[PDB]
């Protein structure tokens, strides 16, 4: 059962270096190539290069000679790609695949964000239902980096939820909304909490969303 | 290198219909042409290998064809699970290259949006900023015009839109339009309006509030 397992998301300041791992399992590590691809948001796949673990032979797409550096360790069945002198152009999802002629077995993907911004948690503001089916929600504003999660009433409310993709603002900070449609009659007699969590700053916020008086 | 060119870039299909996506190569690549499907936040998944040969675990409705520099992926009777991005990939030479992709959307009855407008909270105001929010909910197709009017003045580059992927229940879209103004500017005007134009509306729907009224 061949399986490739990549490492977690990474957020670095420009000019830093990052190393992404690809842990193979299910076969002799040193007999198949490990190939690396870069995919930018809403874009195609781009070949970085590839390594043969045991020999350590390497090929590099000429575009990435400066940027990427492949290493491997046979002992721990793990391949590495090191991206150096980072810039925002390196913001992308990085994949590793086993060389099978075709790419049958892929790693799950690694998100690399490169940005000036610094870790900041969001402010959460009510989207308050109208003065006259209703909609309410939470505005999750000015945070860094991705991601934030939003549940409603600790997950007892999921029907009719929409949590938009974040938009990156001029400030380098992200902003996001989550909305839910509910019965009109319920708005006076009930409680609606949006449970926001931004792990990179330990922001856990449970915001009451009520119609204004 | 080898350049791979896919067309169309976009296709809406209603389930049961059949589609042929095209992939053209800049020079010959033998039969080392493969097809991949990729869903959101997922690694691509091998669909057809070696121009036309079956791949383990892939539904039979997918099939690939072609020769020389002209290849096709066919989906006999598309299903609702087949939304996503479709790439061809060559492996005849290094570097490996991929086409631009075709986004397969699922086509569906036209659904007008429900429109809702949200004034900025008081909390956010005290901190210097007003985010006014317009929600267009559960509509299809994707094209929609959202027009902000502040005291009937038509707003320009002071808003950002954000759209969901096709809903997993009814294949609709939802989008948010966020007007962002300074507290000062927001408090220079009374009547904040969001005007939505969409195929399923006989005329534009306007949602508004007045800062003078709770």
């Amino acid at each position: 059962q061949v399986q490739l397992q990549e490492s977690g998301a990474e957020v670095m300041k420009p000019g830093a270096s990052v190393k992404i791992s690809c842990k193979a399992t299910g076969y002799t590590f040193s007999t198949y190539w490990i190939e690396w691809m870069k995919q930018r948001p809403g874009g195609g796949l781009e070949y970085i290069g590839e390594i043969l673990p045991g020999s350590g032979s390497t090929y590099y797409n000429e575009k990435f000679k400066g940027k990427a550096t492949f290493t491997a360790d046979t002992s721990s069945n793990t391949a590495y790609m090191q991206l150096s002198s980072l810039t925002s152009e390196d913001s992308a999802v990085y994949y590793c695949a086993r060389g099978d002629g075709y790419y049958k077995y892929w790693g799950q993907g690694t998100t690399l964000t490169v940005s000036s911004a610094s870790t900041k948690g969001p402010s959460v503001f009510p989207l308050a239902p109208s003065s006259k089916t209703a909609a309410l929600g939470c505005l999750v504003k000015d945070y860094f980096p991705e991601p934030v999660t939003v549940s409603w009433n600790s997950g007892a409310l999921t029907s009719g939820v929409h949590t938009f993709p974040a938009v990156l603002q001029s400030s380098g900070l992200y902003s996001l909304s989550s909305v839910v449609t509910v019965p009109s009659s319920s708005l006076g007699t009930q409680t609606y909490i949006c449970n926001v969590n931004h792990k990179p700053s330990n922001t856990k916020v449970d915001k009451r969303v009520e119609p204004k008086s | 290198d080898i350049e791979l060119t896919q067309s169309p870039a976009t296709l809406s299909v209603t389930p049961g219909d059949s589609v042929s996506l095209s992939c053209r190569a800049s020079q010959s690549i033998s039969n080392n042409l493969h097809w991949y499907q990729q869903k959101s936040h997922e690694p691509p998944r091998l669909l057809i290998k070696y121009v036309s040969q079956s791949v383990s675990g892939i539904p039979s409705r997918f099939s690939g064809s072609g020769s020389g520099t002209d290849f096709t992926l066919s989906i006999n009777s598309v299903e609702t699970e087949d939304f996503g991005m479709y790439f061809c990939g060559q492996s005849n030479s290094w570097p490996r290259t991929f086409g631009g992709g075709t986004k397969l959307e699922i086509k569906r009855t036209v659904a007008a949006p429900s429109v809702f407008i949200f004034p900025p909270s008081d909390e956010q105001l005290k901190s210097g900023t007003a985010s006014v929010v317009c929600l267009l909910n559960n509509f299809y197709p994707r094209e929609a015009k959202v027009q902000w009017k502040v005291d009937n003045a038509l707003q320009s580059g002071n808003s950002q839109e954000s759209v969901t992927e096709q809903d997993s229940k009814d294949s609709t879209y939802s989008l948010s339009s966020t007007l962002t103004l300074s507290k000062a500017d927001y408090e220079k005007h009374k009547v904040y309006a969001c005007e939505v134009t969409h195929q399923g509306l006989s005329s534009p729907v306007t949602k508004s509030f007045n800062r003078g009224e709770c």
